[PDB]
């Protein structure tokens, strides 16, 4: 039989593929530090990445890409974007985005002073990786409070121009952000999951006021405690794509396939073969597969525009089952085989 | 990309290639010490082996 | 001209060294008794082959050379082998019986009753040296005398000759090649107690032997013998400019100078192409080009780890064969549009290049082609140090039971020597991830 | 690379009788000592366990002792009895009682001497000795005793040599009296603290493959015995033949034993087969690991290996050993421990045994042979709770003190076995 190894136990995924893995009947977990697995589900930060591709007779598999974080921090993503010459600074669907210390604290400054000398919004955003789960974000029209902010956290932080201008959902005149979950597997095919999800504001969206921060910030833990209204559009603040593109369809007169994910599927695409080079392992020792979650913002003239890559991402509830069973077919059980599809594959 | 020191003879040649520029021992007695210490815990363990076999 | 001496400590050692000398053989036109038809200056000289072998009156070319093993059944091979004429007996020396896989049995024990002797013959080579430059030591990390005896010796030498150069060839352990249980115990002594005394050394996995055999030369099962062809090639790559005519390389203290520049940081991994399978009927020769992109290919790595998860301090590219430098800067330009090769910050992004015309020696009747090219890259990469974590951890796991450990406590060796050794190699540890990270 | 072997005892010097005839017809000796083989591969190593006499005959470097002289007449009536050393057969005439006091302090002590004798004798025309090997039985009194008073005057003289013994354990279901419980527990504290090296050969084991496997429906001591030679002949392969293995019998303690006490081995052997047909490799390794082909009355699957040698002989693919052994490994990886790495030793010889393609022996370092010692100390304790057939022991100078240490002993021997069936 096929063995793996399970050292992530706050990964609601990889518990559900590894409680998927067992159930065949054809897979056997071993202990944490049992070094005969042919499936690593790894820890996510110091994985061994130098310890896989040495155990004589055995194919080895982990589900995470050694140097695939230069996507999956703010401040490394705002740099890799930059420098790297197929994406380029001239790069249309990632916001003006700036790395501070407390570096590019002056180039910021050049033109925050550009655009409010033009009279032109003004508006940023400052942001961290270190600033996890739902709060040390700062949004602001002043670039004063934008600084002596960061320098009281103390961490790298990165300043990104806040889109002004969202696509609002109606009725309820609300923000949302669209997650996708991206799967790439071993030969670094490149599997976009069918279903995605918006994660909805219940609250008005309020264009004088950034300091509530309600109807400005979509993460569902925000929803869930500050906002009023929490669930009364849909269930759990999360509309997903078919109600998303009949909206579209009654309201603009459009699809979510032409107005929205063509553009996504573009940027996915650009990010995970800018990186390829960096991270494949074809030819390598070991084999990896990673799930990653894009977050998108959507302007009003439907306009996709790149948030964050999320490499240890969660999924929602209602597609649990599905995505966590597209894993082991499309990225385990190709490389462990045991005795339609729900990705669209980009090229 | 320059290339520089470019030396040549009949056998072959070497150069250099520049993409991008940049931005107490122990004593003899010592050593023996530290054999001979080894050795007297050898002896040590083989005297106490000997007395053993004695008893 | 000025001296090397070769000396091979164990059985990973002398057969290894067996196979460079007969490959040296070939390369420079010595025939098993030593005649060298070619060398027309009879009884002397201070050609560049003269580094490696000395010259008797009756014109024989003998290697200098010195072969050390504590038991004799290896080395009495070499006595009446195909080259048993090239070395005088002084040169060949065996005591009764190994140190059986423990550290501390050959460094202690066994090494303390020979040491004397074996530095008594080199003193014999040293002395028909008009310049000695230093020593070229060859040995396995995992046998009791390769680990145990190697590092007293390295110890002596530094005392003996202080100012002179000290290479090391080390074979790493991998279970595929018959590996003994407590090897990652005898390589973290040996690495702890030779490290200061070593300039330079390069690693050798056998892991990595093994599977270019099984891969690139079609061998299912390879033996020592088709590992150590292979190795000698690599060898003979690296120590060519030692012995022919060339401006790169051509002392011992150049090595270091091009490959070192933090000085516990010593350790360049080798990569070879191309491997070759003589047996293939049918070969399409690969250009320049191709080889050099091989160079960055984890396959053809003398150990497996990823160079682009680590940063570079120096990068040397020693080209064999039909190769032009214009041809090797198209094909760099090319790989650094492709590949990541990211150098440190205090350190200048380049190559040096060296190329010698005549094409590398294939032993008759062996596994390797005859190619029109080759190239051996010497990269002194963070990325080395995966082997270290790996041996670190097989140590740490075996230590926490003290599992084998009565074995060398009763040689002698005291118990905090093992932490200490191993404390030394944490230290090597966090000195490749401050020279080869960035934070995340 | 010299070993002297030493017979002790009935057991041992049957076993051991065996022993020489399996090995010399592997070496192509003839009863009378001439070589007429047809390898060289016969002879590389042939002066691990022989001395090249005058005429270019080979002799054992064997030593048979007894208390009685029965046994060893036996012996030298036997098939291959001319070519042992005359001079070799060292014997009494009392006889040991079946009772270890008889055999370690009275009647043992007066002929021990003499055999220390010969041991020097043989010793001395060593170019360089490795060490021992001891064949006993342990419920007896010569083997037993004797054998174990005999390692202990060996390791005073060669304080530095390797002593490694074949040692047959007694089982209530193949007995000769009520006391080798007794006899048993006196010995196994003497092996404990000097032996390296011990292959515990359990009489139930034996038993139990003669009638379930073989198919012998009233196994005798020569079938059993059968096995055992079998067994010796193939854990002694790599020191007896040629192969990249370049390893002798410290060597083998080196990587076999992690803690000096825990050095009882379960050895094992296959094919077993009650034969023409060919075994492939996976059956072969199968086989091998298989409770049924191991020879100490232990199930494996009740601890764990600490270490594990195997060695297989013949014409085989070695790519498909490796794939199997690596499958035996990665399909029950909850039996070897995880704190040695590597611990599963594969060795190949081309030289197959007498009468087969292909064969396996299977030597285990397991923390189940606690079940081995658990089993003689409660049939001990059983009698010793009522002092019963003490006497016979009281009255050769013995103190009741030594039994109740030698129990304590062995205990203590189970509980560290435990504590590593546990580690983590
Ligand atoms: N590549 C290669 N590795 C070898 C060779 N011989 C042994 N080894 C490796 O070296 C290690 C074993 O050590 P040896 O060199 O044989 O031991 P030794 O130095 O002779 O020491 P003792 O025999 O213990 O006294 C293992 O990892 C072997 O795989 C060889 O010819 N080639
Ligand atoms: N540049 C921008 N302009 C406008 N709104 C933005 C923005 N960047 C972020 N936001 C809003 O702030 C929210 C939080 O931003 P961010 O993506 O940094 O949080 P996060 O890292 O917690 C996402 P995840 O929980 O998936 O990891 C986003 O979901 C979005 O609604
Ligand atoms: N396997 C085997 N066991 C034997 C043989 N002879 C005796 N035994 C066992 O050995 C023990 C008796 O010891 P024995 O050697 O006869 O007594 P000793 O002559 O005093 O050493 C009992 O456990 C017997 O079952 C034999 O030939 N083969
Ligand atoms: C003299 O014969 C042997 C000497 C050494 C070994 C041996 C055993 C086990 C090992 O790991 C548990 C090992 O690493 C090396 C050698 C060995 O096992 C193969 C031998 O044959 C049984
Ligand atoms: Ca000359
Ligand atoms: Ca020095
Ligand atoms: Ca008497
Ligand atoms: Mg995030
Ligand atoms: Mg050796
Ligand atoms: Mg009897």
């Amino acid at each position: 039989m096929y063995t793996f190894v399970v050292r992530d136990e706050n990964s609601s995924v990889y518990a559900e593929v590894s409680r998927l893995l067992l159930a065949t009947g054809q897979w056997k977990r071993l202990r944490k530090d049992n070094p005969r697995f042919n499936l690593m589900l790894g820890e996510r930060n110091r994985l061994p990445f130098g310890r896989l591709g040495h155990e004589p007779g055995l194919v080895q598999l982990v589900n995470y890409y050694r140097g695939a974080d230069k996507l999956c921090r703010k401040a490394s993503l705002v740099k890799l974007i930059k420098t790297s010459p197929e994406l380029s600074e001239s790069c249309t669907w990632f916001p003006e985005s700036y790395v501070i210390y407390p570096d590019e604290r002056e180039v910021f400054l050049a033109a925050y002073n550009r655009r409010r000398e033009g009279r032109e919004g003004n508006v940023w955003i400052a942001k961290s990786s270190a600033g996890a789960k739902g709060e040390g974000i700062l949004i602001s029209s002043e670039a004063s409070e934008l600084l002596d902010f960061i320098d009281e956290q103390g961490q790298v932080h990165v300043i990104q121009k806040y889109l002004e201008k969202p696509l609002l959902l109606e009725p309820g005149h609300r923000k949302f952000d669209i997650r996708s979950w991206v799967l790439v597997d071993h030969l670094y095919n490149i599997y976009l999951y069918r279903e995605g999800v918006l994660r909805t504001s219940s609250e008005p969206y309020n264009s004088a006021n950034f300091q509530d921060k309600t109807c400005h910030l979509t993460n569902h833990c925000i929803q869930k405690e500050y906002s009023k209204n929490y669930g009364r559009y849909e269930e759990g603040n999360e509309m997903f794509f078919e109600e998303f593109n009949q909206y579209l369809m009654d309201a603009l007169n459009t699809t979510l396939e032409n107005s929205i994910l063509l553009q996504i599927k573009h940027i996915i695409r650009s990010c995970l073969m800018c990186i390829e080079p960096a991270i494949s392992t074809k030819h390598l020792h070991y084999q990896s597969f990673q799930l990653f979650g894009f977050d998108f913002m959507v302007d009003e003239e439907l306009k996709v525009w790149l948030i964050e890559v999320n490499g240890a991402p969660a999924c929602a509830q209602k597609l649990y089952a599905e995505l966590c069973q597209g894993i082991v077919d499309v990225a385990i059980s190709s490389v462990f085989p045991l005795a339609t599809s729900i990705f669209i594959k980009l090229h | 990309m320059e290339v520089i020191e470019l030396n040549k003879c009949t056998s072959g040649q070497s150069f250099e290639v520049i993409l991008k520029p940049p931005s107490r021992d122990p004593s003899l007695e010592e050593i023996q010490k530290k054999l001979e210490a080894a050795e007297e815990r050898r002896k040590y363990q083989e005297a106490e082996l000997l007395k053993h076999l004695a008893e | 001209m000025r001296e090397c001496i070769s000396i091979h400590v164990g059985q990973a050692g002398v057969q290894i060294g067996n196979a460079c000398w007969e490959l040296y053989c070939l390369e420079h036109g010595i025939q098993p008794d030593g005649q060298m038809p070619s060398d027309k200056t009879i009884g002397g000289g201070d050609d560049s082959f003269n580094t490696f072998f000395s010259e008797t009156g009756a014109g024989k070319h003998v290697p200098r050379a010195v072969f050390v093993d504590l038991e004799p059944t290896v080395i009495d091979e070499v006595r009446t082998g195909t080259y048993r004429q090239l070395f005088h007996p002084e040169q060949l020396i065996t005591g009764k019986e190994d140190a059986a896989n423990n550290y501390a049995r050959g460094h202690y024990t066994i090494g303390k009753e020979i040491i004397d002797l074996v530095l008594d013959r080199i003193r014999k080579l040293a002395d028909q040296c008009t310049g000695l430059q230093g020593f070229l030591v060859f040995h396995s990390f995992g046998g009791g005398t390769g680990s145990g005896f190697t590092s007293l010796l390295m110890e002596r030498l530094s005392v003996d000759y202080g100012k002179k150069s000290k290479l090391e060839f080390s074979i790493y352990p991998a279970p595929q090649v018959s590996t003994a249980v407590v090897e990652p115990y005898n390589s973290i002594l040996t690495t702890h107690t030779t490290l200061e005394h070593s300039d330079c050394a390069f690693m050798v996995d056998n892991e990595a032997i093994y599977d270019i055999c099984r891969r690139n030369l079609d061998i299912e099962r390879p033996t020592y013998t088709n590992l150590n062809r292979l190795i000698s090639q690599i060898v003979s790559s690296i120590t060519a400019s030692l012995r022919f005519d060339g401006a790169l390389n051509v002392d011992l203290t150049e090595f270091q100078t091009n490959l070192v520049p933090y000085p516990r940081i010593h350790f360049p991994l080798a990569t070879y192409a191309p491997v070759i399978s003589a047996e293939k009927a049918y070969h399409e020769q690969l250009s320049v080009a191709e080889i050099t992109n091989a160079c960055f290919e984890p396959a053809n790595q003398m150990v497996k780890c990823d160079p682009r998860h680590g940063k570079y301090m120096a990068c040397c590219l020693l080209y064999r064969g039909d190769v032009v430098p214009k041809d090797v800067n198209a094909a760099i330009a090319t790989i650094k549009t492709k590949r990541s090769i990211q150098f440190v910050d205090w350190c200048p992004t380049g190559f040096k290049v060296g190329i010698n015309y005549q094409p590398p020696t294939v032993v008759p009747g062996g596994d390797l082609a005859k190619v029109q090219r080759a190239v051996c890259m010497l990269s002194n990469t963070t990325a080395i140090a995966e082997a270290w974590a790996r041996l670190d951890h097989k140590f740490d796991l075996m230590y926490a039971k003290r599992a084998f450990v009565h074995w060398y406590v009763g040689e002698g060796m005291e118990e905090g020597e093992f932490s200490e050794a191993r404390e030394d190699m944490a230290a090597l540890e966090k000195d490749y991830e401050e020279v080869g990270v960035d934070s995340v | 690379r010299e070993i002297v072997h030493i017979q002790a005892g009935q057991c041992g010097n049957q076993i051991g009788a065996k022993f020489w005839e399996v090995i010399s017809d592997e070496h192509g000796i003839d009863p009378t000592g001439s070589y007429h083989g047809d390898s060289d591969l016969q002879l590389e190593r042939i002066n691990v366990y022989y001395n090249e006499a005058t005429g270019n005959k080979y002799v054992p470097r064997a030593i048979l002792v007894d208390l009685e002289p029965g046994t060893m007449d036996s012996v030298r009536s036997g098939p291959f009895g001319q070519i042992f050393r005359p001079d070799n057969f060292v014997f009494g005439q009392s006889g040991a009682g079946n009772n270890w006091a008889k055999g370690h302090y009275t009647e043992g002590a007066e002929l021990v001497d003499s055999v220390l004798d010969v041991v020097r004798k043989e010793s001395e025309s060593c170019d360089c000795l490795q060490g021992f090997q001891l064949t006993h039985s342990l419920g007896g009194g010569t083997g037993s005793g004797m054998g174990t008073l005999l390692i202990s005057k060996i390791r005073e003289e060669y304080p530095d040599r390797i002593m490694n013994t074949f040692s047959v354990m007694p089982s209530p279901k193949v007995s000769d009296t009520v006391v080798e419980p007794y006899n048993a527990t006196l010995s196994v504290h003497q092996l404990v603290e000097n032996t390296d090296e011990t292959y515990c050969i359990d009489n139930e084991a034996l038993y139990d493959i003669c009638f379930r496997t073989l198919k012998l429906t009233t196994p005798t001591y020569g079938d059993l015995n059968h096995l055992v030679s079998a067994t010796m002949s193939g854990v002694t392969t790599c020191l007896r033949f040629p192969g990249q293995l370049n390893a002798d019998l410290r060597k083998l303690a080196v990587n076999m034993v992690p803690f000096p006490r825990l050095h009882f081995f379960m050895p094992g052997f296959a094919p077993l087969t009650s034969q023409y047909r060919a075994l492939t490799v996976p059956e072969l390794t199968q086989q091998m690991f298989d409770s049924k082909n191991m020879m100490a009355a232990c199930d494996p699957r009740h601890g764990r290996y600490l270490t594990v040698a195997a060695i297989f002989r013949g014409r085989m693919s070695m790519k498909e050993v490796d794939e199997q052994m690596l499958n035996v490994q990665n399909k029950n990886s909850s039996y070897f421990v995880e704190w040695i790495p590597n611990n599963v030793k594969t060795a190949v010889c081309d030289i197959p045994p007498r009468g087969l393609k292909m064969s396996a022996t299977f030597i285990g370092n397991s923390t189940a042979i606690q079940e081995l010692f658990k089993r003689i100390s409660e049939q001990f304790t059983a009698m010793f709770r009522r002092k019963a057939f003490l006497h016979w022991y009281t009255g050769e100078g013995m103190d009741e003190m030594e039994f109740t240490e030698a129990e304590s002993n062995m205990n203590d021997l189970v509980s560290e076995y435990q504590q590593y069936q546990d580690a983590t």
